[PDB]
C-alpha cells in the first residue's frame, strides 16, 4: 500500500481510503522536486468522472475511491494523493502512493563497464546499463561500496531509452566483475576485459 | 502560478526565518503546507479575503503567518529549530473553498542545522566512457558523481558547449548516505549523460558536469578554518576523446 | 414519518458598532439542537439538545470552525451587496441564509432546499432540481452569474444529497427519545361571559409536538372561520407548543357549537362539544 | 421592509396560584431582528430573565422567546414590554390567564 | 452537520 510498478503503456490502477463523511473527493500528484498539482475531482453525489486519460471512482458505501490512468507514459511517474473535503472549509490528504513507469526497452543488452576519471586515472567507477526494465538493482551495503538505484534516460533524437546504475567504492578488493553480484544480474550481462 | 521564495533555506539554529509567497492574482484563500515524508502533507493555516479561518496545524509556538495583503502572505518561524525542517508548501484557490482546484507553488526547502560546522560543499568528478561501450553498444555515458555535501540541497545540471542538454541526462531522484548509520552523515549523487559516440569523438566537444550547493550565506558567520561551506557551484570537465 | 434538519444564518451588519454579528441554529423537525454567536464568550457551537452531547470533541471544534467561516464569508457579502444596490456604510442590512435536506419514513433523500436573503426579502434560491438558481430582481442576477461560473449548484447539492442526510439519519437515532415521539395535545374549553347577550368560548391545545395543528370552530357542522379569533402557534419553552382559538357565542347556544383539533399524534380528528 | 412584531404572553403550564410555573412573552413576524423586550412584574422590569436563540420563519420575520421562572399569585399583575425600529412608543402587553 | 457553501455572493 506504498508504492506501484508499471510499464509503459499500461493502466495503472491506484487507490486511497478516507474517514469523514465527505462532500467531494480530489486526485492529487506531487512530482518529485515540484508542488502537487490537481488531477480531477468527483463529487459525492457521482460515481464516475473522467478527463483526458484520467478515470476515477467513488464509492460512498465503502469510503474509497480508485483512479485509472490509460496509456501511461514516464511523465506519469510521481507520488498520488487523494484529498477528500468534507465541508466547503475541511480539507484532508491520504497517505500518497508512489508510481513507477517503467520504460520499454525493445533491444536489451545487459553490460557492465567501467570508467576512469578525466582528472586523475586512480578513481574508477562501474556502470551497469542497457538491462531492462524486470530487473531491479540490490544495495548489497559492504561498509564501502556504494550502490545507486536504476534511472531511464531517454535520447529523445536518437529515439532510444536505457536503464543505468552506478557503483563506487574507495579501496581495493572492489572489482566491477563483483560490484553488481548475480542477484540479480541477467545470465547474459556482458562483462568486459579490461 | 504561485511564487514562493527563498526556493532554498539553510540557516543555523535560533534565527528567524522568513518565507514569502505571492499567490495567483485575483484569488482569495491561501493555504501553507509543510511536508516532512515524501507521504502524506501537512496542513497548517488558512486564509481568505485575507482572514483566517483555520490555523489548527499550525505549531502553537514560535510559529507566525500573516498576509498584509491580498497578493502576499509570510510564515514565520521566530526560533529556528532543527525540528522545523520541512518543504513549506504554498497554495491558492480562487472563492476561497477546498471544493476547488488549489494551485501549488515550487515550495520552500527548509533546512535548520543545530551544528552549523556540518555543512560541507560537495566534490563533482566526472568519468569518461569506456573504449568497451563505445565499441559494444556505439554510445557514450558519461558519469558524475558528487561526493560529500551536507545537507542534501543539491541541484545538478549537464552542460555541453555552454548549453544545458537534458538528452540523455538521468539524475538519481534521492541522495545517497555515505555512512548510512551516522545521523549527520554526508550524502552523495549521481547522475548520467548518454551521447552518441561520434560526437563523443570529437575533440572540439567540451562536457561539464555542474552542481548547485545550497549552504551558508554572509549572515551565517564562520568560526573555523575549513573555508565556509557557502552557497556556491561545484564543476569538473571532461574533453572529448578521438 | 417524515423528518428534515434545517439550519438558519442571520448576519446583522453594525456601521459604526463594530463588526458584523453573527448568529447560527439548526434544528430537527422542531427541535434546536446547536447554536452559535459571534458576540458570546465561548465562541463555540455549542449544544442545546440531550443527545447531541454526546457527540466528541472533534464534532464541536471543525463545526465551530465551519460556522465561523460562514461569518467571515457573509461579512464581505454584505459589502458587496452593498455595492450591487448602491446603498451607503451607515446603514445596517442584514443577510439571513436558509437550507435543509428533508428525508422520508424509509431515510430516503426526499428534498433538498437553499435560500439567501437580504434584508428580509428573497434575494437567490436553490431551485428544487439542485441544478438551477432563481434570481428574485437584477442585483440578483449578479450572484447569480457569479455562482453559475463558480458551479456553486454542484457544490451545494453534494451536501444535501450526501452528508446533510447521512447526519440527519445519525442524529435520529442518538433521539430515538425525543424527535420520533409524538405527544398529542392536551385539549379542554373555557367559557367566559362577555356581556348578558353572548359569551366567548375559546378551544386550547397544550403541550402537544410538533407544530403542526389545525382548530376549527363548526356552528351544527358549519365551519365559523370567518368569526373566529386564531392565535399563531407558540412554544412553551419545554419543547412542546400551544394554540387557542376563541369564539363569540349567544348566551344560550353553548351546546351547538364544536371545536375540532387535527394532530398527527391524535390517531383521530378530536372533537369538542360543550 | 420593516414588520411590526407581534407578542403573546403566556405561561408554560396552566397557571395555579402558589405552584411554580414559567412565563413567556413570544414576539414573532418582525424586522429587523435589533429587538428589546422585557418582562415586567407589576410595572417593574425583572431582573433574571432569559431568551431563545434568535431564529426566523418562512417569509424571513423574525422570532425570539423570552421567559423566566415565576408563581403567580391572585394579587400580581405581569406583563411584557417590548420595544422596535418599527414602534414610535413601547407596546405593553398584559397577562391574561386565560389568553 | 454544516454544509453552507460560501461563494462570496
Amino acid at each position: 500500500s506504498w508504492a506501484l510498478s508499471v510499464h509503459e503503456g499500461e493502466s495503472v490502477t491506484v487507490n486511497c481510503s478516507y474517514k469523514t463523511s465527505i462532500t467531494a473527493l480530489q486526485w492529487y500528484r506531487q512530482k518529485s522536486g515540484k508542488g502537487p498539482a490537481q488531477l480531477i475531482l468527483i463529487r459525492s453525489n457521482e460515481r464516475e468522472k473522467r478527463n483526458g486519460r484520467l478515470r476515477a471512482t467513488l464509492d460512498t458505501s465503502s469510503q474509497s475511491s480508485s483512479l485509472s490512468i490509460t496509456a501511461t507514459r514516464c511523465e506519469d511517474t510521481a507520488v498520488y494523493f487523494c484529498a477528500a473535503s468534507s465541508g466547503s472549509w475541511q480539507l484532508i490528504f491520504g497517505s500518497g502512493t508512489q508510481l513507477t513507469v517503467m520504460p520499454d526497452i525493445q533491444n536489451p543488452d545487459p553490460a557492465v563497464y567501467q570508467l576512469r576519471d578525466s582528472k586523475s586515472s586512480d578513481k574508477s567507477v562501474c556502470l551497469f546499463t542497457d538491462f531492462d526494465s524486470q530487473t531491479n538493482v540490490s544495495q548489497s551495503k559492504d561498509s564501502d561500496v556504494y550502490i545507486t538505484d536504476k534511472c531511464v534516460l531517454d535520447m529523445r533524437s536518437m529515439d532510444f531509452k536505457s536503464n543505468s546504475a552506478v557503483a563506487w567504492s574507495n579501496k581495493s578488493d572492489f572489482a566491477c566483475a563483483n560490484a553488481f553480484n548475480n542477484s540479480i544480474i541477467p545470465e547474459d550481462t556482458f562483462f568486459p576485459s579490461p | 502560478g504561485v511564487i514562493q521564495t527563498p526556493r532554498h533555506k539553510v540557516t543555523g539554529k535560533g534565527q528567524e526565518a522568513t518565507l514569502w509567497c505571492e499567490p495567483i492574482s485575483g484569488h482569495s484563500a491561501v493555504f501553507w503546507y509543510r511536508q516532512t515524508i515524501v507521504q502524506g502533507l501537512e496542513f497548517l493555516t488558512y486564509f481568505r479575503n485575507q482572514a483566517p479561518i483555520d490555523d489548527s496545524g499550525m505549531p502553537k509556538e514560535r510559529f507566525s503567518a500573516q498576509m498584509p495583503n491580498q497578493s502576499h502572505s509570510t510564515l514565520k518561524i521566530q526560533s529556528t529549530q532543527p525540528q522545523d525542517s520541512a518543504v513549506y508548501l504554498c497554495a491558492s484557490s480562487l472563492e476561497g473553498t477546498v471544493e476547488e482546484t488549489l494551485y501549488f507553488g515550487s515550495g520552500t526547502r527548509l533546512t535548520v542545522l543545530e551544528d552549523l560546522k556540518n555543512v560541507f560543499p560537495p566534490e563533482v568528478a566526472v568519468f569518461e566512457p569506456s573504449e568497451a561501450e563505445i565499441s559494444h553498444t556505439q554510445k557514450a555515458t558519461l558519469v558524475c558523481l558528487a561526493t560529500g555535501f551536507y545537507p542534501d540541497h543539491v541541484e545538478l545540471s549537464w552542460w555541453v558547449n555552454g548549453k544545458e542538454v537534458h538528452s540523455g541526462v538521468c539524475t538519481d531522484p534521492q541522495p545517497l548516505k555515505e555512512q548510512p548509520a551516522l545521523n549527520d552523515s554526508r550524502y552523495a549523487l549521481s547522475s548520467r549523460l548518454r551521447v552518441s559516440a561520434t560526437f563523443w569523438q570529437d575533440p572540439r566537444n567540451h562536457f561539464r558536469c555542474q552542481v548547485q550547493f545550497y549552504g551558508l550565506s554572509e549572515n551565517d558567520e564562520w568560526t573555523q578554518d575549513r573555508a565556509k561551506p557557502v552557497t556556491q557551484i561545484v564543476s569538473a570537465e571532461a574533453w572529448g576523446r578521438a | 414519518g417524515s423528518h428534515s434538519m434545517r439550519y438558519f444564518y442571520t448576519s446583522v451588519s453594525r456601521p459604526g458598532r463594530g463588526e458584523p454579528r453573527f448568529i447560527a441554529v439548526g434544528y430537527v423537525d422542531d427541535t434546536q439542537f446547536v447554536r452559535f454567536d459571534s458576540d458570546a464568550a465561548s465562541q463555540r457551537m455549542e449544544p442545546r439538545a440531550p443527545w447531541i452531547e454526546q457527540e466528541g470533541p472533534e464534532y464541536w471544534d471543525q463545526e465551530t470552525r465551519n460556522v465561523k467561516a460562514q461569518s467571515q464569508t457573509d461579512r464581505v457579502d454584505l459589502g458587496t451587496l452593498r455595492g450591487y444596490y448602491n446603498q451607503s456604510e451607515d446603514g445596517s442590512h442584514t443577510i439571513q441564509i436558509m437550507y435543509g435536506c428533508d428525508v422520508g419514513p424509509d431515510g430516503r433523500f426526499l428534498r433538498g432546499y437553499r435560500q439567501d436573503a437580504y434584508d428580509g426579502k428573497d434575494y437567490i434560491a436553490l431551485n428544487e432540481d439542485l441544478r438551477s438558481w432563481t434570481a428574485a430582481d437584477m442585483a440578483a442576477q449578479i450572484t447569480k452569474r457569479k455562482w453559475e461560473a463558480a458551479h456553486a449548484a454542484e457544490q451545494q447539492r453534494a451536501y444535501l444529497e450526501g452528508r446533510c442526510v447521512e447526519w440527519l439519519r445519525r442524529y435520529l437515532e442518538n433521539g430515538k427519545e425525543t424527535l420520533q415521539r409524538t405527544d398529542p395535545p392536551k385539549t379542554h374549553m373555557t367559557h367566559h361571559p362577555i356581556s348578558d347577550h353572548e359569551a366567548t368560548l375559546r378551544c386550547w391545545a397544550l403541550g402537544f409536538y410538533p407544530a403542526e395543528i389545525t382548530l376549527t370552530w363548526q356552528r351544527d357542522g358549519e365551519d365559523q372561520t370567518q368569526d373566529t379569533e386564531l392565535v399563531e402557534t407558540r412554544p412553551a419553552g419545554d419543547g412542546t407548543f400551544q394554540k387557542w382559538v376563541a369564539v363569540v357565542v349567544p348566551s344560550g347556544q353553548e351546546q351547538r357549537y364544536t371545536c375540532h383539533v387535527q394532530h398527527e399524534g391524535l390517531p383521530k380528528p378530536l372533537t369538542l362539544r360543550w | 421592509i420593516q414588520r411590526t412584531p407581534k407578542i403573546q404572553v403566556y405561561s408554560r403550564h396552566p397557571a395555579e396560584n402558589g405552584k411554580s410555573n414559567f412565563l413567556n412573552c413570544y414576539v414573532s413576524g418582525f424586522h429587523p431582528s435589533d429587538i428589546e423586550v422585557d418582562l415586567l412584574k407589576n410595572g417593574e422590569r425583572i431582573e433574571k430573565v432569559e431568551h431563545s436563540d434568535l431564529s426566523f420563519s418562512k417569509d424571513w420575520s423574525f422570532y425570539l422567546l423570552y421567559y423566566t421562572e415565576f408563581t403567580p399569585t391572585e394579587k400580581d399583575e405581569y406583563a411584557c414590554r417590548v420595544n422596535h425600529v418599527t414602534l414610535s412608543q413601547p407596546k405593553i402587553v398584559k397577562w391574561d390567564r386565560d389568553m | 452537520v454544516v454544509g453552507a457553501v460560501g461563494v462570496g455572493k
